[PDB]
């Protein structure tokens, strides 16, 4: 589990 | 191991091809991670939507008018109209039309008759409320790109009625922000349009569901309906109450259902209709009945605390001198009829959206230099309306024994006495008028006498609107005598026969049959 | 190993088949690894939620009035309308029907009635300020968690501030709060971290807020209660009893060397705040309690520190506000109306002058449209009565006339005030003095009527401030007189009047 | 995996290279993904817009003048511009698609009018509302960089469809 930045 | 559910579930084509896939993807995966989440998340709203559940609706109209009467009061050209609607489901088994919209003053009953359609026809009712939504993904859903990913609420709602074919309540179709990030109303569109009814697009579920058994009902306070959502309604326009039916509104309907919310029983708690009457006239000012439910609610609320902490009065008896030590003071009060003739001073009627009030229209012809005041918060089309008045006035100088010079030897003074209320509007042309000639003559105004209408130069009484609320404002002043013009007479077909029967309406056509009937002295 | 343990509180039947489906799950897999925590977190967010102990709710009203007036001074309307909730909720054991909610500006108390509610029905409190199981770790809901660390069936549930809830950005919407409030949807809210039904019902609801900027589903629902802004006598009584020994405890003073006195605060009050509730009050208590900790430290001689109307410029600054008196010392050609605002009341001066010139009319004080309307109204009474007051009736061309309001740059407007302005523009052409004592307000019509006005207790509380004796009100508002209280009733002389010759006859010192 | 339907959607060089090189690069990348869930659903749409679906159009006038004065009456002039349509197409392969403006009162015919050209031209129908339209994210969309994104409301309803050919009604331009 990775976390992931989104716009 | 869902394998079974899915033929249980009895789904058309893209439904069933795309759950067979999603749940051979969940079975190669692995359990407990916030992508089986998504997945399995997928299928339980897969599941929930009703495919093929259909709830019988019923066909006959004497016993959908027996109940469409009970729940509500008075509504019967409405209750009318639902019945020609249902009258029409009975032969052609699906709507092909417009949508019933149901547009009405805050108050009215347009909410409860959403559900009293929902238990006449036979179907489940549903209401989806609006006012929050800005996005056009509020109502179709957003898709499963993101983490935390749930479908829109047209889709949930009928997850939660698990029926095919429920009523939905689009409720408050005006009231929607404009800040919109989406079109919500091409969505709301697409939900109203047969042919786009056949396909709808979930942007959660992405399959085609059928949306062409629904039958939709709307509501509404006003027309800010947006443009593409306006041609597919048809509107039924609930109008306000009288005071004798928000007697038997809360006479036959309110009272019952809070003696029994509060759990008073029949030896408790005696309500006088006179007390009804104060609260409707003395502390309320709503078109509807929503305030009386709050005003019977807290009086029955303190019927319970002072028989629990009094103990030796068992029956509390509220007539209409006692609610001053219940709900207080009283907050407003009506404009009523004045008592003599004054000169200046003449009864005109006015029309808000709350319903329909006095409107007392002072003048002052004081000797000057021929410069006219206008107070009042006056909006320019009543100011250009009394200017009017004043030139017809002026026009007729010499027949109403006026000194013909009082343009430039006498000020004039127009006030309307509630300053800070804004007013607008020509309705009151005629009312104007006569108070400036009975300012020019020492003419006094019999003042049970009221009038409305919008006066031209040739002294003809033009049309105005709105006759209903105009003359249950007269008949609740205490006026006698009602001024209309005389192509709103037709209008005098849609009024209740305690008014027609209690007033005196005098239709005219021109400015001689109004300054005959309301001057007390001939002209 | 915890088979008694999810026996041991007895939870319905449903989370058990769940509750020992996840123990025979758990059963069949190893105790170190991550998911086992994920199992053994699912089963301990169940035997924290409250599946039953409810408390007793308390059914007598006098130790729930006594216990609602010990914590609060002067809501007492607002205690009324619980005593009747309870009332109901004393008859019948669960009201589902609509929700409390406390509408009033910041600084009353509408936040810790919730305690004070929270105490006086017996239940517990949880206070809820707006403003599903996977392998990361996951918390339980809001409104489940504040259910489960208070360990109660019935707690009382607080909304506060929706008003700042629902921003105008992306946020909650009125769904997941609804399904709360609504009766019929609270027997099964089925929670996304526990897939379990728990029901919300006999949950008592109070939701406060600052307006009626609430969402068209809630507003439905919620019993929009009033908090009027409290009067100065009333503020010293929140400043002597409920606020004074918190300061004092916060600060740790003991009884000995502190004393702050009834002048000080009413000089606190009127001097140096200017708000409806008791904040700013508790600002300048609190920085008046420190500046006694710094100067018994900063000097070892004197131990008792006096503090009262006058050394309050020693401390806190200098006075930063002021109000309006009665300019009795004199009895001149102005008069005194009434202005009503959301701070409070004020006295409102108004000054006429009408030399010689060409019928010119200035009106000047930063006034308002309608207030410029009754100024045309109120001197077109005086023009159609010009010859029984004894004026001459040609002043309309021979004497300009000036109605000025000396606070300048404070916008003014509203239909009362205006037989204030008649009053003085009979006074400055008759040349008869308007007598100081006499406050004034009202609405005036051509035919020589007075209408009635609004916020009448504040405009009395004005004038009893400022050292009036008698005050002019219309006569359709001798109804708001029923809440006045009864000093201000023993300390001025209230005419209601309904006319313009009552009016004159009063507060103009000679016959007209 | 998919190029079957990329294969079976007979895409034009452009599209086909790069929705290739996108399933291409789909493949390297660990599935249960966010950035392989934004590639499933770009080919997801890109495998659902029409490329060459082309639908047969009617050559035949006193057919067509017949359709469009069965359901209406005496719209003369637009009826006349849809028979000089149909009178340039019997004579080439392709034309531009006429960009049509019609100007009226409410209530005139201009909406069941395009549902009339629909039927008799042989096009397929769907209409686009532009009353409400605010922003150019309703005909433009959004990179899918974005959390929502979507492509326009134009590229839907031609996915809608599913025809190189429709009828769109461009429906109160000026609201
Ligand atoms: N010339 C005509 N012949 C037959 N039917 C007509 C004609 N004109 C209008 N109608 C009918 O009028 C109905 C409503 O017209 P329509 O909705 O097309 O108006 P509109 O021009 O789209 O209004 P708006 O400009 O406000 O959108 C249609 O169902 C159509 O059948
Ligand atoms: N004609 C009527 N007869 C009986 N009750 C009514 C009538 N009109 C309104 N009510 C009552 O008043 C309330 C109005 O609620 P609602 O219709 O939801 O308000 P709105 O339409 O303004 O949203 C309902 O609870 C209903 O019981
Ligand atoms: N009638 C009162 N008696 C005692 N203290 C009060 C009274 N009214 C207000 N207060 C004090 O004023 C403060 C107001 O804060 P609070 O009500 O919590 O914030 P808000 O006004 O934003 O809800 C409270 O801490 C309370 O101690
Ligand atoms: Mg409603
Ligand atoms: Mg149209």
């Amino acid at each position: 589990a990775a976390a992931a930045a989104a716009a | 191991a869902l394998k079974r559910k899915i033929e249980a579930a009895k789904m058309p084509k893209d439904a069933r091809e795309k759950t067979e896939a999603e749940l051979q993807k969940l079975k190669m995966m692995s359990p407990m991670s916030a992508e089986a989440t998504v997945v399995r998340g997928y299928i339980d709203w897969m599941l929930q939507v009703p495919w093929n559940s259909r709830s019988k609706v019923k066909k006959d109209l004497v016993k959908a008018q027996e109940v469409l009467d009970t729940d509500h009061y008075g509504l019967e050209r409405v209750k009318d109209r639902i019945l020609e609607y249902l009258a029409v489901q009975s032969r052609v088994s699906k709507i092909k039309g417009p949508i019933l919209c149901l547009v009405g003053p805050p108050g009215v009953g347009k909410t409860s008759l959403g559900q009293s359609i929902a238990k006449a026809t036979g179907r489940q009712y549903v209401r989806m409320a609006l006012g929050g939504v800005r996005d056009e993904a509020e109502i179709r859903g957003h898709r499963r790109t993101y983490i935390g990913s749930m479908p829109g609420k047209l889709i949930q709602k009928m997850a939660k009625v698990g029926v095919k074919n429920p009523l939905f309540l689009l409720d408050q179709i005006d009231k929607m922000a404009s800040d919109m990030r989406g079109d919500p109303a091409s969505a709301l569109l697409e939900v109203l349009d047969p042919e786009q009814n056949v396909a709808f697009n979930d942007h959660y579920l992405e399959v085609d569901y059928d949306l062409s058994d629904v039958m939709f009902v709307a509501t509404s306070n006003s027309m800010n309906i947006p443009a593409p959502l306006l041609d597919r309604m048809e509107v039924i326009r609930l109008s306000g109450y009288t005071e004798d039916e928000k007697l038997n509104i809360a006479k036959q309907h309110l009272l019952p259902k809070q003696f029994e919310r509060n759990a008073i029983k029949k030896g408790e708690l005696t309500i006088d209709d006179s007390a009804i009457m104060s609260i409707i006239r003395y502390y309320t000012r709503e078109a509807g009945v929503r305030s009386l439910e709050r005003e019977i609610s807290k009086l029955c609320r303190k019927a319970v605390k002072n028989l629990l902490m009094d103990k030796t009065v068992k029956h509390i008896e509220i007539n209409g001198d006692n609610l001053k030590d219940f709900l207080g003071v009283q907050k407003v009060d009506y404009g009523r009829a004045d008592t003599e003739n004054r000169v200046g001073q003449v009864t005109g009627l006015a029309w808000t959206e709350v319903g329909g009030d006095l409107l007392t229209i002072e003048t002052a012809c004081v000797p000057g230099k021929g410069k006219l005041t206008y107070t009042g918060s006056l909006g320019e089309v009543m100011q250009e309306s009394i200017q009017a008045a004043l030139t017809v006035v002026r026009a007729r100088a010499d027949k109403l024994g006026i000194n013909p010079d009082f343009y430039e030897k006498r000020d004039i003074h127009v006030h309307v006495p509630e300053g800070a209320t804004p007013k607008d509007g020509p309705s009151a042309g005629i009312a104007m008028c006569t108070a400036l000639v009975s300012c020019l003559t020492g003419n006094p105004v019999r003042a049970d006498v009221a009038m409305t209408g919008e006066i031209t130069l040739r002294g003809l009484v033009l049309p105005i609107g709105g006759l209903k609320e105009k003359l249950l404002a007269a008949h609740r002043g205490g006026i006698k005598v009602v001024l209309i013009p005389d192509d709103n007479k037709r209008d005098l077909e849609e009024i209740p026969d305690n008014v027609i029967a209690d007033l005196e309406i005098h239709p005219v056509k021109r400015i001689d049959d109004v300054l005959a009937i309301a001057l007390e002295h001939p002209a």
